[PDB]
């Protein structure tokens, strides 16, 4: 139904551009946004993500398999400036979790960010949150470069070798709680950001 | 490089909502 394993549920995800007009006025543009699931054979995407060491094939083999999703974004790129990322997770357990985000060009890791997040109790469950985390410089320049390509065919061709892997882990037990693979296209002119969510299998 | 559209993916993969 949703991006949820037995132990973690992603409630919200977004990457955005924020501009301050005056001290009382803000404008925000969402590049991508998440607030029955077809499946995708994980062997079809192995080469788009790093392997060898902490690889995507090794991660899935160790499982659990109900924690591996693929998100396909049609990103809206139609736009001093703050570039950020926000996410929110729910769990029925109070744990200390770790989020590893790896940006890859051509299946080769290029940026890595690790973050630790703690729970807040709310109405019987536990919330984890990344708020207005600064988008790193590689991504900001990549977006600027994308917007400078001559046509959407060149942007989407470039984006075919751009992926992000997110692994969320229980810091104590090292259990994989959520693993999300992200593939991207540019949304078509006045379509706005859209996505499909898949379960990864086999 | 094997193009993504020649790989076996659900048809939805290229159908933007």
């Amino acid at each position: 139904r949703s991006i949820a394993s037995s132990k973690l549920w992603m409630l919200e995800f977004s990457a955005f551009l924020e501009r301050q007009q005056d001290p009382d006025t803000y404008n925000k543009h969402l590049f991508v946004h998440i607030s029955y699931l077809e499946t995708v054979d994980i062997r079809q995407i192995y080469d788009k993500f790093p392997e060898k060491k902490g690889g995507l094939k090794e991660l899935f083999e160790r499982g659990p398999s109900n924690a591996f999703f693929l998100v396909k974004f049609w990103a809206d790129l139609n736009t001093s400036a703050f570039y950020g990322v926000s996410s929110q997770y729910e769990s029925p357990e109070n744990m200390i979790i770790t989020c590893s985000t790896k940006v890859c060009s051509f299946g080769k890791q290029v940026v890595e960010k690790v973050e630790t997040e703690y729970a807040r109790y709310e109405n019987g469950h536990y919330l984890y949150r990344i708020h207005r985390s600064p988008l790193c410089e590689y991504m900001i320049n990549f977006i600027h470069k994308l917007k400078h390509l001559p046509e959407k065919y060149m942007m989407n061709s470039v984006l075919e070798n751009f992926t992000i892997l997110q692994v969320v882990t229980n810091r104590d037990t090292q259990e994989t709680l959520l693993c999300i693979a992200y593939v991207f296209e540019v949304s078509a002119s006045e379509h706005g950001a859209q996505h499909h969510i898949y379960r990864l299998v086999k | 490089q094997v193009p993504m559209r020649k790989r076996q993916l659900p048809a939805s993969f290229w159908e933007e909502p």
